[PDB]
């Protein structure tokens, strides 16, 4: 069971109910963009729908195919949003196809919606009632002048992952440079072609033994030297 | 008509009631999938428990 | 936005169908709820006849808006100004008069 | 450990097979009636399964 | 509506078959 | 190992039935793993719900 | 629950389709049994004629309920009060009168 | 089982279609055989008119049977008592009389 | 390019269906915009009546162009010369006259 | 090849639809070209009435050709001999005269 | 009857594809 | 046009599925 609030359950039980609103939020902070809020309808006063303080904007967007099943493959829902005016194109050329960002979906009954929306106000307004679920954009299946279609996926997907993941190599270091495991923090020394330099912008390790010797960090070398003698 | 021992507070009209006989055995189940549908309904699949 | 000036011949058909979400349970019980926040929008169906010389003006007016721009019009049914858009229209050219038949959808935009 | 990894709405959860108590009861009035006229459809396992 | 409907349904069936095979090949499916 | 085999044998001997049905507008509460009870009047033959 | 106080015109059509479970393969032995308790729910096809001024009140009454809310109405056919819902209605505006067509569906809730 | 007492207006339509198994060979030769052991069943389509006061009795009679129970009736076509079931019916409520239209299928059960 | 010189009969039907791009899911926010430059192209449903002797000339004129070639024609609707193509036409032969029915579609090329 | 002798009553319908290969580009531009080398072929629809005694002769003539052989005939529309074939036909037998209905497709073979 | 028929046919095609794959998996089929 | 259309579409879907599997079986396909 999801820990749904009691008033939402009471609303679900009743025979005659209020409108069900889905409030889409597309988050591009991890990729490097801004977070965008969309909703399918305007409110009763012809203004953007106001939930808490967010004020989601009106825009034709639909998401279908959501499911909760662990027996077979992953779920892979689908989200369709229109770009007649070229917004999705502007986001995709810039933020590299909107691949990797988060999509958050909220389902709130219109009974609990904020009092700003209705012309006569709402006496039952309660901002705590919503049902939230998070997904991650996976691909842009289509992009046209009429619409654009994305396919979402679960944040925890196991398509390209292999467990042990760490390879024993004879001549190449697998660590990340200046990371936790390499443990190097000092002046810029060399380039990625083992050419001396001092600018901090173009300092990169070549993952070679000479590249590591430039740092005098041979102790933390990722690879295991002289294996190829035994493997032979 | 029945005559219950006590009437819980605020039992509105058109609310679900179940009769639990001692003879009959419960038929439990365990959900395995809940497919959200466009009409606003949910399809639920279960396996015996 | 420009306004529709010409008058409508009697026989206008106002068809309104709301959108609802229905679930039908076992013994006739059910759940009903509105689908959207906004109220429903009507679809006025009109017929109007104009002289041959004035047909060009009306045809050009409907042509310039295409099927994507909306214009103000005060239907005789309720006498309140609304925003309507005409996606398609037709005309039958007689000897003296031209008769237009078109369906004005209502849009909140 | 006989648990099925299912992605809940917000977090990845593991559902194990241990005895549990009921949650909700669904009678013939709570569930949707298809055009066929059968609210519940039961199926069984195969002989060789 | 004549054999043209049958041809269209056959084409749609083939497309669905390719889609289903590709869906099954990924992790957790029958072919994996 | 013996319990691992016995679990398969017992779960495939005891639990051999599945059900499929649709529940409208109040399925927000359910997630996989929930245990529910089915009171089917036609199956039992006596009126148990309303 | 509001009530419907307007008067219908001759020709009201009552269509009843009882819900029944029947199994029959080919021309074989056939078995029939009811689907539930409230098997028979009638849908009433009504027509209303009201003047130009009074059309707004009826239109507002039908629009305010939408397709979801149910009102009380006592049909002229059997004279027993029932709860109905109007999911669609069409108006045909004339010079002096307006003619309404609608379908009322009996509901248990 | 109860008996249908009310009378039928002229214009009854009796439609009887047998079920057969046909195989069409090459040059117009063929195989024909009856599908089942039992004889075919007709589908009488009747219409009848009753006053306003007596409409409720007939509607209640057809209602209590639902679409699953069969009642005896002697069609004027052949004057032999048979078993019929009315799956659906409709009525047009005029000012003085109500006109029913229904299809009585014949069942051997 | 050859021209059409015959005269049409009362009752020409000019059908206009502009090409537009609209996106709307359910009842939500709707967006519309034109599809191209020459969005609106009309099809004229004409009717011609010619004697028995002059039916051959009109039939030959419509046949030699086929459905591909386009000819100039000045519609009586707006009196501006356009390029049209006739893709289908049917003739109803009478004792002294022949009646033609065809659809001319405006084209850009 | 045998020639058709019997005469056709007024009301003959001549339907001709050419075959073209069309491609529609973005802004109303297009490509049009004929599909085949040969010119299109009309499909005359005729109606003729003959006495009861002469009906057998015409029926035998049309039955002899089946639906695969062609006979020469000079339509009143253009007065040039062509090759036609009748795939299907029907006749309505009155007290004194029989009226036939058939569609003579034109075939170049 | 519009795109709805196409969508329904697509769903039925996918169901048929799953059923056919499961049928072919067992003994004697292509995948066995 | 009733359930008969559904049954016919299902049969055509199964035929398409078999054809697609056999097509993908040969060289260059997914199953190769
Ligand atoms: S080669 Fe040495 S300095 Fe470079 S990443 Fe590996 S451990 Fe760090």
């Amino acid at each position: 069971m999801q820990d749904i609030r009691q008033e939402t359950l009471n609303e679900c039980t009743r025979a005659e109910q209020s409108a069900s609103v889905v409030l889409w939020e597309i988050d591009l902070t991890e990729v490097g963009g801004e977070r965008y809020f969309f909703c399918n309808e305007q409110n009763e006063k012809g203004e953007p729908v106001t939930w808490q303080g967010r004020q989601y904007q009106p825009y034709p967007i639909q998401g279908s195919g959501f499911e909760l099943n662990g027996k077979g493959t992953s779920t892979r829902p689908t989200l369709t949003v229109s770009n007649l005016y070229g917004m999705v194109t502007g986001m995709a050329e810039d933020m590299q196809s909107l691949v990797g960002g988060t999509v958050v979906r909220r389902k709130v009954y219109a009974r609990f919606l904020d009092a700003v929306n209705f012309v006569n106000g709402n006496s039952y307004a309660d901002p705590e009632q919503e049902v939230i679920s998070r997904w991650r954009i996976e691909q842009c299946s289509e992009l046209s002048a009429v619409s654009a279609s994305f396919v979402l996926s679960t944040p925890t997907e196991t398509d390209g992952a292999v467990f042990p993941g760490r390879i024993m190599l004879a001549n190449t270091c697998t660590w990340t440079y200046r990371g936790d495991e390499c443990g190097y923090s000092g002046p810029a020394v060399a380039d990625e072609y083992d050419q001396p330099t001092s600018d901090i912008t173009k300092d990169k390790c070549s993952k070679c033994l000479s590249g590591c010797k430039f740092r005098n960090n041979v102790g933390n070398f990722g690879g295991f030297l002289s294996i190829n003698k035994l493997s032979q | 008509k029945v005559k219950v021992s006590r009437v819980p507070d605020g039992v509105a009209e058109y609310s679900v009631w179940e009769l639990k006989l001692p003879t009959l055995r419960q038929r439990l189940f365990r959900c395995v999938s809940i497919r959200e549908n466009d009409d606003g309904t949910y399809a639920i699949t279960a396996v015996q428990h | 936005m420009k306004t529709f000036r010409w008058k409508v011949k009697p026989g206008m058909d106002v068809a309104s169908v709301p959108s609802v979400r229905k679930v039908r349970f076992g013994d006739g019980y059910s759940q009903r709820a509105p689908a959207g926040l906004n109220a429903n929008l009507k679809t006025y169906s009109v017929t109007l006849s104009v002289p041959r010389e004035e047909a060009t003006v009306l045809e050009s007016f409907l042509e310039e808006h295409g099927g994507w721009k909306s214009f103000l019009w005060t239907p005789p049914y309720e006498w309140r100004q609304i925003k309507v858009t005409c996606a398609k229209w037709s005309s039958r050219v007689s000897m003296l008069r031209v008769e237009f038949s078109a369906e004005f959808e209502q849009v909140v935009n | 450990m006989r648990c099925m990894p299912v992605w809940n709405g917000q977090t990845l959860t593991f559902v194990q097979d241990r005895p549990s108590d009921k949650t909700w009861t669904y009678n013939r009035s709570n569930v949707v009636m298809p055009d066929d006229g059968a609210p519940f459809r039961y199926s069984f396992s195969a002989l060789k399964d | 509506i004549g054999p043209a409907a049958l041809k269209a349904v056959y084409d749609m069936a083939r497309k669905g078959a390719r889609d289903e095979i590709q869906t099954q090949m990924r992790d957790g499916g029958l072919f994996s | 190992a013996h319990r691992a085999g016995l679990w398969l044998i017992k779960t495939e001997l005891l639990e051999t039935q599945t059900v499929d049905f649709s529940v409208g507008a109040e399925g927000l509460r359910h997630v996989p793993g929930d245990v529910i009870e089915i009171c089917d009047d036609d199956y039992a033959g006596i009126s148990t719900g309303g």
